[PDB]
């Protein structure tokens, strides 16, 4: 009754094995990366155009700036505030 | 789910707009100042005791519970469902806790040894003077807990109206056995517990639906064989109106059990729940929702938005009509430039003429937009909501002199959270923390302790609650605190010191 | 030649628009104020400008403030009073403060303020011109020693 | 790609089991105090072939700079890779009847090391929250089928 | 009333029919719309949207 080694990793590789699939978060991940890169969709006609328009791409990147002029332009990033007088120097 | 095989399936999206678009004013108010709530004395003798809890309450809700998302999703779920439920408690399972450290002093071994609740695991000494432990720790104080409750996990009955009448309440949640061994249920109980439900309460369809939007529900079973004591069973925690006692008056009473075996049974004195309707219905528990009020607005729109997709699609090829033998066929058939069509007779080839949908649809497309935009308040040129509409003396006649009456509906759903359900929250935080007192904890925050007599809890008559949010206000009484220095000076100059005011 | 009817074109602009509608940002957007999350902020901007509609920014920088990078700089002021380095502080500082980790769980010494640390220099800049006008103001009332001191 | 969540969290601080799965070479190992007879009889590439991830193989193919060439074959025997788990869960290995939270770090089928846990050092965002799930809403999720379209 | 009136006369007119001269269209050609394709008719003005 102390779950020696390998009751310990019968159960780490049943948990792990769970994961690591062919699951709808990883598709839907993928897609989204490929979304933004611009890549084909896959039903493009060999001699016709095959352009494809930018939304996501031109959404990240129009959100990322204030983002990060957010929590960065300060130079300092954190600030600690002490709660009575006694901890202003530990603050 | 009147899609064709063939056909567009394009769905316009109006619920998910507003609720994004009335989400973050709510934020804004509630949640900008830093602070949450403020207690305001009654009398000059109440003063240190409001300062008290206004330091005590806002450290348990903002850096203990985490305050920021309880307070989201109870929003949310508002907008969404018919009404928000939060729950407040005092933790009642005590998990055993490890802790190590590194690069310690000899003192500070010697106070953390101190503690007589406090086992060692293991004890080192490095080059210089500083030391290693790891150690196992027992702790008894009692915990305050916030927490959100899925829609689908609350039950009320249906005649309540509200809360505090209702005749029966109750909370379904999943423990694993470890908690029930922590709660000491017997092991001949343990053993013969069902792993899954008496009443099929794993399918609700507001469960099926969140979990589907990424597949991540329980499409795989678990509790089997796995490790035992991470099995999981379903327990229900139920306060209501019931005469045990046998003296013919049904009493407030709190029923914890889970199969059927009764874990806890014991009268309460108060239902520790806390409920935000935003679309009020007078004499009714739950509310109107944003889908109940522009589910039509939403699927007519799709519907003419399919229907346009269609016209589109159908018509976008470029045909053109010929005259059957006036034609030189294979000289049209080769495109190239500059090229020459050979034709007998003229008025001979032209575009296809290819049907277009009347203005009606683009107009009426229009017009619906118009109309929820009147009928939700919010459109897509709204100001948002000032970070101080609430304020007593406010003053700033923004958002009177903008936002006009249809959008002032807005400010109603912020009034009607700060005087119904928030309000209620804190006062309920308020009367657990003086209830179930916790000294040393208090003295640790504040470093000083002010005793408070909890028997005339149920009245209420010291300290008055502001939920109203404590935003900008310091630029208000900072200016006073010049104008009240600009008195002293000029009593100091008038012979008062000492008399009128004195140095402290 | 055949050609395409205006539909197409005018669908084109409409699915623009619902784009904009829905992400909250436009070509024409402002961007966020490098004080948004600022408290004592004043600045009635973002206010004035940023409808309703495109607010949702905000609602992002907020939830970002509030849930992970708080986290994540509460985890480290553990870390770092849990596994103490002497001479490293001392070396970056001059000079060391004792802290017991003991109640290090409770968090009841510091508030952690990832509320960006932007441009509050001025605001305190005009405290201290005005801390010292009070200053001269008591000195002049013949209260040095006892209503302040040199140091 | 790399971190593992269960299916029922809805936040880290309640989540049953977390897993951090990373690189490391031989030499590592070695300054981790690893026995030598262990490291002669590791496998050099995983056991649940966790390297064809679709995220990974669409971030390396934006310019083919991805593992199209294996390696940890015939290198200096001190710079092969194998890959290790880390993972912190609620497990009862003391006996008591409760189960409490542990780190276990493992390759292979040997254990390097485990042991009960304090806190877990992780911090997560969201960017366009979903109430009670673990995982919200991104960019993609809300405008695909508007890019589609406009295609 | 009037709300119902106008749904109803814009259900019914969305389907985007063609008027075509019996005899003189030739229907195969027609009936398979693709990229650049050619309709051959016999008479001019055989082939219409409908009103």
């Amino acid at each position: 009754m102390d779950d020696e080694q390998v009751l310990r990793h019968l159960d780490q590789l049943v948990n792990d094995a769970l994961d690591f699939n062919s699951s709808e978060l990883s598709k839907q991940r993928s897609e989204a990366l490929k979304y933004y890169f611009g890549e084909p969709f896959g039903n493009e006609r060999p001699g016709k155009s095959a352009i494809v328009s930018r939304d996501v791409q031109e959404t990240v990147d129009w959100i990322m700036p204030s983002l990060m002029k957010v929590f960065t332009s300060g130079g300092q990033v954190v600030k600690y505030e002490p709660q009575t007088a006694e901890d202003v120097e530990q603050a | 789910g009147n899609e064709r095989p063939g056909k567009s399936a394009i769905v316009s999206r109006d619920v998910q707009e507003t609720v994004d678009w009335i989400m973050p004013s709510l934020m804004k108010v509630f949640t900008s100042g830093g602070q949450v709530v403020k207690y305001e004395p009654q009398t000059a003798e109440d003063v240190e005791q409001a300062e008290q809890e206004t330091e005590y309450v806002n450290y348990l809700f903002m850096r203990k519970n985490e305050g920021f998302k309880v307070m989201f999703d109870w929003f949310q779920d508002t907008l969404m469902m018919k009404t928000g439920v939060v729950k407040v408690y005092v933790e009642e399972v005590l998990n055993p806790t490890f802790e190590r450290f590194s690069g310690l002093s000899e003192e500070m071994v010697a106070d953390i040894l101190a503690d007589p609740d406090t086992e060692i695991l293991a004890q080192s000494v490095d080059e210089d003077g500083t030391y290693s432990i790891k150690i196992r720790k027992d702790k008894k104080k009692r915990e305050i807990k916030v927490t959100c409750i899925k829609p689908e996990n609350f039950l009320v009955d249906r005649l309540a109206t509200c809360i505090d009448d209702a005749r029966f309440l109750c909370h379904r949640e999943k423990y694993t056995v470890s908690d029930l061994r922590l709660l000491g249920v017997p092991e001949d109980v343990l053993d013969e517990l069902p792993y899954d439900e008496y009443e099929f309460s794993d399918s609700q369809p507001e469960r099926l639906v969140r979990d589907n939007f990424d597949m991540t529900g329980q499409l795989q079973y678990n509790s089997g064989d796995d490790a035992e004591a991470n099995r999981e069973v379903w327990a229900s925690e139920c306060y209501t109106l019931l005469d045990v006692d046998g003296d013919g008056i049904s009493e407030l009473r709190r029923i914890l059990y889970v199969g059927d075996y009764i874990i806890s049974n014991e009268p309460w004195d108060c239902r520790p729940f806390a409920d935000l309707n935003a679309y009020r219905i007078a004499h009714k528990f739950h509310g109107m929702s944003v889908y109940d009020k522009i589910r039509d607005i939403q699927e007519i729109r799709s519907v003419l938005m399919r229907n346009i997709m269609d016209n589109i699609y159908r018509t976008n090829q470029g045909r053109s009509v010929v005259l059957d033998g006036q034609v030189n066929l294979e000289d049209l058939l080769t495109n190239e430039a500059a090229g020459i069509v050979r034709v007998k007779a003229m008025n001979s080839i032209m575009p296809l003429e290819t049907p277009q949908l009347s203005g009606e649809v683009y107009g009426m497309l229009d017009r619906l937009e118009a109309d929820r935009g009147k009928r939700t308040g919010i459109t897509d040129r709204t100001r948002g909501l000032d970070q101080n509409t609430l304020h007593s003396n406010q003053a700033a006649m923004s958002v009177n002199q903008l936002m006009t009456a249809a959008e002032q509906q807005i400010d109603l759903i912020a009034r009607m959270f700060a005087e119904t359900g928030v309000k209620r929250l804190f006062q309920l935080l308020h009367d657990h923390a003086i209830k179930y007192q916790n000294q040393e904890e208090v003295f640790q925050l504040r470093g000083k302790w002010v005793a408070i007599n909890p028997a005339n809890w149920r009245e209420r008559s010291d300290l008055t609650v502001t939920v109203g949010i404590g935003n900008m206000n310091k630029d208000q009484q900072m200016l006073h605190l010049m104008r009240i220095w600009e008195m002293a000076q000029a009593v100091v100059g008038g012979g008062g010191l000492g008399v009128l005011v004195s140095e402290q």
